[PDB]
């Protein structure tokens, strides 16, 4: 939910959604990377969780909608940047 | 020239020889503008003959610019100041030298610092030779004032001197102090971490400590009975840092394509 | 080749985009495999961009 072009979530929420002893938290957190629910790293000198990958949301109409808008934003970036670079080095092309 | 008295001869004498009468001046201000047709005829058509003439013509015009400070007519001073620029050096030699050339230059140079036309102070200076004959007692206050300011000294940027004529000189001293202090205050904002109440006079170049506190609400310097202005100011200055992808010396994408193109 | 890639990249993004709108309303059949793989592109999000520069050529021309 919170990452999708952001990537951090705080470490702190996990323990608030665990509610169990502190030593047991490290195990849970690490167990999640391992099974294939998530990929990423945990940084405990900032006490935040960085995720490289967050697992895709199992079939819904909603999952399709989230993707479309972000991708459209990106579509606009390619076209603009492509034309820009083409003007200069007009001579090199030939 | 000398020609048509009561706005030639009389104008000179009221500042100098006689005692200033502002009432008499006010009406001569309108009259003086008419006379400029004959006066500025001597500069910008100069010749060897006109060398005696130029001096006489200058006296009415320059005293009349000095009087404009005294009337509190800043636009009328600017119009006349401008014509006088041509007289600073004109021809091969016309003799710029006058007895009130020295009085005129003192007020001119001061006006330039007050405004914070520091550039104009330098640019007019190189043009001025004809002020060496005048000597520096009235001149000595703006040249020195500028130098000390440049240096960073806050105890040599005196306004003690420069009131030796003082018929229109006091006006520049009052404003100069105020403009310069503000600039000194910007300096201090970056310069120094905390000011209590008793070292503030000198450092700010402000008049009182009371005043340092007053501006401490205005520029949000205050934090306790002493200021903490330095922290925020000091930290901003680094800009030597470079964030991933050069955009400091143009964006990386455009720059990288340009290197290819030059070939 | 580089400008050919860039145009080729723009054409690629549009096929996928147009298709998601159609799923969103006015239903087309979908697969679990395609939908997941697309999500992944957002999640992978690059890190930081650095390095690479030249200037070598001017000496060659100058000596010539």
């Amino acid at each position: 939910t919170r990452p999708a072009n952001h990537r951090q979530l705080t470490f702190e929420e996990i323990a608030k959604s665990a509610k169990i002893t502190v030593n047991k938290v490290e195990l849970l957190v690490m167990k999640a990377l391992s099974v294939g629910l998530v990929r990423g790293s945990i940084d405990e000198v900032d006490k935040r969780v960085h995720m490289t990958w967050v697992q895709p949301r199992v079939l819904d109409l909603q999952q399709i909608k989230g993707m479309k808008d972000r991708l459209e934003l990106w579509c606009t970036d390619v076209k603009s940047m492509e034309l820009l670079v083409e003007h200069q080095a007009q001579d090199i092309l030939t | 020239l000398q020609a048509a008295a009561g706005m030639y001869e009389q104008l000179k004498d009221e500042w100098n020889r006689k005692s200033p009468n502002l009432s008499k001046c006010g009406e001569e201000l309108g009259r003086l503008k008419l006379v400029l047709l004959e006066l500025n005829f001597l500069p910008t058509t100069g010749t060897k003959l006109t060398k005696q003439q130029l001096i006489l013509a200058r006296d009415i015009l320059e005293i009349g610019a000095q009087w404009s400070i005294l009337c509190k007519d800043i636009p009328s001073f600017e119009r006349y100041m401008a014509q006088l620029k041509c007289y600073y050096f004109d021809y091969k030699e016309q003799l710029p030298e006058s007895a009130y050339m020295h009085q005129l230059l003192g007020l001119n140079l001061l006006f330039l610092l007050s405004q914070n036309r520091v550039a104009e102070f330098h640019t007019e200076l190189e043009r001025l030779p004809a002020k060496d004959i005048q000597t520096n007692v009235y001149i000595k206050h703006p040249v020195s004032l500028e130098q000390y300011l440049m240096e960073g000294s806050y105890n040599k940027v005196f306004l003690a001197k420069g009131n030796i004529p003082a018929e229109s000189y006091t006006f520049f001293i009052d404003i100069l102090l105020d403009t310069i202090r503000d600039e000194i205050a910007g300096c201090i904002e970056k310069a120094y971490e905390k000011i209590l109440f008793a070292e503030a006079t000198r450092i700010l170049f402000f008049s009182t400590p009371k005043k340092m506190t007053d501006y401490a609400k205005k520029r949000g310097w205050l934090l306790g009975p002493n200021n903490y202005y330095s922290f925020a100011s000091q930290q901003q200055k680094p800009e030597d840092s470079t964030i991933p992808s050069t955009e400091l010396a143009r964006q990386v994408i455009e720059y990288a394509r340009q290197l290819e193109m030059i070939v | 080749n580089q400008v050919h890639g860039l145009k080729g990249l723009n054409s690629k993004l549009l096929d996928i985009r147009t298709y998601l709108e159609k799923v969103a309303s006015g239903k087309l059949p979908i697969n679990h495999h395609i939908i997941y793989q697309l999500q992944d592109v957002f999640n992978l999000l690059p890190d930081a961009s650095l390095q690479e520069f030249v200037k070598a050529f001017y000496l060659k021309t100058n000596d010539q």
